[PDB]
This record gives C-alpha cells, structure tokens and sequence, in this order.
C-alpha cells in the first residue's frame, strides 16, 4: 500500500525486468487509479508488463472493485499492458473467482493471484485451481512473520502439510514469501532443501516474493528519515510469542482488530501507547491526562480547551496542520501532485464559511457572494494567512 | 481515529518519523541493511547470487551460463511463436492467433521441422509463419487470393 502505490517505483522495478503488483489500497476511484496505469504505461517502456493488487477486506472496496474490475476489463479490452490480478486479505469464493478468471480481460489476466493465510484458505484455492485446470494460478503462501496484514499461522507447518495436494494441480504455481531479504537464505526453499530440517523429503518452490527488503530501495518513495529507521532496525530468527518490541518489531491491531506488523523501534510512541489505550479503555476518563498528553507526543493533537479557544486558534490550527511550509501547498498544487490535500482545503473553507455564518447579524449578502466565486475564492485559498 | 490512514506518512513527509506507523516484517528486517539501494540492484542481487550457487555445484560452468555471455538461446523463432500467448501490435497487447490457428485449423502444416531457418507453420485458416531477416518473424495470413 504505501510502497507500490507510486507509479514511479512499480515502473522502475518493472524496467529492471521484474514482476510487480501495483497497490490498490491507495486508489479510491477508477479515475484516480486510471491515472496511475496511464502514468505506468508512459513510464513503461515498450512491451513491458505489470499486474494489480486488490483487497477483500471491506464491502465498499468490493463494490468499488465492480467498477474496478470493469475498469480492468475496460483497460484490457482497450489492450492495456497490465497482465495480472492479485486478490488480497482473503480468498474469493468459487463463483467470485470464476468471474475474475473468465472476465472479458481474461487473456490479459493470463494468471490469477491468491494469498492464502490458513490451511483452509490454501485448500480453498486448490478448489479454485480444479475449477479451471487450464488457467495458471499463482499461489503466494505468506506468513504472519511477514509485514503488514498479519496471521497466527506458521511459515512451515502450513506449507509442510498442504504441499502434496498443491502439487496435484499443474495450474498451481507455488510461491513462498515472507522474512526473506537475500538470495542465500531463500535458496534452500528453491532447492527444496528447506523441508529436510523437518524430515520431509525435498519440497522445491516455483517463485519467491520480497515485500519488506525493497522498502529501503532508492526508487521507493519512502522518506529519507524513514529509510534510515527501517535500516537500523535489527532483525530476528523465527517469530516469538512474548509481547514486546521484538527486534524493533511489535504487532498491533488495526481498527478492525486484525494484527498489523509495524516498526516499534523506529517509532516506539504510537504502537505502545495504542496498546496502552486499547487495554485501558473503560477508565479512560481517569487516565485522561496521561492519555491526552500521549496523543500530543505522537502528534495526534487534540485542540486547546474547546470553548475557551478563539476562532482564530481553530482556523489557525487547521492551516498549521494541513498546510506544510516546506512543501508549500500553493507550490504543491502546481505540479499537480497526488499528495494534494484539497479536501483539507475544502474542509477549512466549510469552517471559514461557518465562521461568517455564525457571527453575521445581517442578511449575509456581501460576504457569502464574494468568497464563493471560483476566480476570487481560489486566490483567497492559496494564501491561508491572508 | 488513531489507526485510520496511517500508512502514507512514511513517504514524502518532513515530520518526525518516530511518530509514524511504518510497516516492516519481523524476520525480513535482518536482511534490510543497505539504505537507498536501487530496486534493480536488490532484485538482481537475489538472482545473480542464486545463479552462482546453482552454477557452482550442479551446473559447474553450465552450457546455459556460457551460452548467455556468448548470446545463445532457448526457444528460438519457431518456439517463440508457439510459446508467448501475447501478440503485441504497437503498444496494444493481443492474444496469440496461433493458439486459435494451431488446433482449430482443419489442415495444419509445419514445414521443415528440424531445420530452423526454413521452418514454416501454415494453416487452412490461411495463416502462415516464417522467419525473415534473422530475428524478424513473419506471420502471413490470407483471405481468398
Ligand atoms: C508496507 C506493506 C504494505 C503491504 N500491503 C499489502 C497489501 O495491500 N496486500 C497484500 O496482500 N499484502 C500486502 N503486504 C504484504 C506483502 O504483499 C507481502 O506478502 C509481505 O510483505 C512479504 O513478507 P516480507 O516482506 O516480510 O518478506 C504489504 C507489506 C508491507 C510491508
């Protein structure tokens, strides 16, 4: 999501002659994402091809994917370079998977990508494989030792048990992933020598994915300070259960309750406080002083006392947080950067217009008819202080 | 309010990076040392050292490795036609017509099999393939005359 959302890195990774999946978690519409593919295909040199990643998590995205898949359908009906589709966070049911495989863009899909997290999820994909035996299906088996979206399932035991049934389908391409930064450590899974430690006879793999080790890369959009942070983090051997920051890495749960692997060394303030607040919420009112100050430490600022705070302080706080002085929102608008906050600028307007709405005793003729003009209002907007 | 949309601050932000949720994995972090190392370098580093390990023991300076530095191939012109499912026209990608030419053809003909230069694959759909000017592969389809 953060890493591959940039059209620059996924292009550069592909231009290096490598397979990559464009992130869909950073694209909220067909149009905004169609810009990325267009930026991709422009930065895509002749013939080179890439794939796309999608999430199963929420209904709104799955309804957006109906427009998204038809976008992918339209793109490839137009002959778009994107040669694959990646379903994430869950395995679609047979009728849902058949649809994806059999789409008008099917040949341009050329294979389908699934990411099973459990034994049952693996067995589900096997049934998707037997569905269309002539359709290539790349099964990426991840761990919970991996980054981001998490799981309680071991790296080995899952693949150790399900491998035999996975190889009874020729259309299944087995790909092991997670906790791999190097060719040396990942060489044994390729030779099949990795299963020998568990006594099982050799168990070779068809491919390997690297999520984490590519984050510190040059063409990645990761900030200079964030890269240095990922670097100095020391790594670990097989994941341990004991709750702590483990080798600069501690798990944490998202808003939905699912675990997320985040960096607890580079940033120790957000994760641990979150675990404090989460486990502490009954009595929050009692620890309010301790809790409200810690939000300010991680820069999740509450506002100074709500009543007593002057309307300036309100309106000056939004400008403070929304408008960066270094990036110069006015100068940020000119390149037409995707980082543009314009909803935040629109947010501040609705607050400004509310301020006029609150204090005006008269008919509201003079004030409202001015700031609402395009040419006039937009000029007023690029200069927040004025 | 806390956890929502926390993934974007790691990229292009001047703020203190110790306040941000940034996502590694636990064990993969050990393999992360070099900073601002180009994607092309990391991915090749994987492939190049995987090749060497495979080369040294089993292959021992294989014909495949030697053929590469000397430019020799697998899947020549005749195979490439029957291999790649995608047929490019300009910047657009199309399915290989041979897939629908090979089997569905009533009369299909492969001329001079073992000889590569003279190799020709023709069909009753009136579509024929041959090589011209070295690397250029010539597919010739016809309607009536
Ligand atoms: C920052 C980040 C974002 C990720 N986003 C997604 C995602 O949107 N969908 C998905 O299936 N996996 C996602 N992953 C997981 C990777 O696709 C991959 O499975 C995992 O990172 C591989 O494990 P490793 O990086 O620890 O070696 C993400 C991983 C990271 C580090």
């Amino acid at each position: 999501t953060p890493t591959t959302v940039d059209a620059k890195i996924v292009a550069a990774a592909a231009n290096a002659g490598h397979w990559a999946e464009l992130a869909g978690g950073g694209q909220v519409t067909e149009q905004i994402f169609n810009d990325r593919i267009a930026e991709l295909e422009t930065l895509l040199e002749p013939g080179r091809a890439i794939q796309f990643n999608t999430l199963f998590l929420d209904p709104y995205l799955w309804k957006l994917q109906v427009g998204g898949k038809r976008l992918v359908q339209r793109a490839r009906q137009s002959g778009a370079p994107i040669d694959g589709l990646v379903v994430s966070a869950g395995i679609p049911d047979l009728e849902e998977a058949v649809d994806i495989i059999d789409e008008l863009n099917e040949v341009g899909i050329s294979h389908v990508v699934f990411k099973p997290g459990t034994v049952e999820q693996i067995r589900s994909v096997i049934r998707i494989a037997a569905e269309v035996p002539t359709k290539p299906v790349i099964v990426h088996i991840e761990g919970g030792r991996a980054g981001g979206h998490h799981s309680w399932e071991d790296l080995d035991d899952l693949l150790l048990a399900t491998y035999s049934e996975l190889r009874s389908r020729s259309n299944i391409t087995i790909c092991v992933g997670g906790g791999i930064g190097t060719p040396e450590r990942s060489a044994e899974y390729l030779s099949g020598r990795w299963a020998e430690v568990h006594g099982y006879p050799l168990m070779p793999i068809d491919g390997i994915l690297v999520g984490t080790a590519a984050m510190a890369t040059l063409e990645a959009t990761t900030s200079p300070q964030v890269k240095q942070l990922l670097v100095e983090t020391k790594g670990t051997e097989a994941w341990v259960g004991a709750g702590k920051a483990a080798n600069g890495m501690a798990s944490g749960r998202s808003q939905l309750g699912a675990d997320i692997h985040e960096i607890d060394n580079a940033a120790s303030r957000c994760g641990r406080l979150l675990d404090e607040v989460a486990g502490d919420a009954d009595a929050v009112a009692e620890r309010r002083d301790e809790i409200i100050a810690a939000m300010a430490q991680t820069a999740k600022p509450y506002f100074g006392d709500v009543a007593e705070m002057t309307y300036l302080q309100w309106l000056r706080r939004y400008v403070e947080l929304a408008i960066g002085d270094g990036n110069s929102t006015a100068d940020t608008k000119r390149p037409d950067s995707p980082w543009l906050d314009i909803t935040w600028r629109d947010r501040f307007e609705q607050m400004l217009k509310r301020a006029e709405a609150r204090l005006h005793p008269q008919d509201f003729g003079p004030i409202e008819t001015l700031f609402d003009a395009d040419a006039d209002g937009e000029r007023l907007l690029e200069d927040p202080e004025a | 309010w806390w956890r929502s949309d926390s993934l974007w601050q790691a990229h292009d932000a001047r703020y203190e990076a110790d306040q941000v949720c940034v996502i590694p994995g636990t064990a993969a972090v050990a393999g992360i040392t070099r900073v601002d190392e180009p994607v092309g370098e990391l991915l090749d580093r994987f492939e190049q050292a995987a090749v060497d390990e495979v080369l040294g023991a089993g292959a021992e300076p294989v014909e495949v490795l030697s053929r590469r530095q000397a430019r020799r191939d697998a899947s020549g012109p005749l195979a490439v036609v029957l291999d790649a499912p995608d047929v490019l026209w300009a910047g657009r990608m199309s399915v290989n017509p041979v897939h629908r030419i090979a089997a569905p053809t009533e009369w299909q003909v492969r001329e001079g099999s073992d000889n590569r230069s003279a190799s020709h694959p023709s069909t009753g759909a009136r579509l024929e393939v041959a090589d011209d000017q070295h690397v250029v592969l010539s597919v010739p389809l016809s309607g009536t005359w």
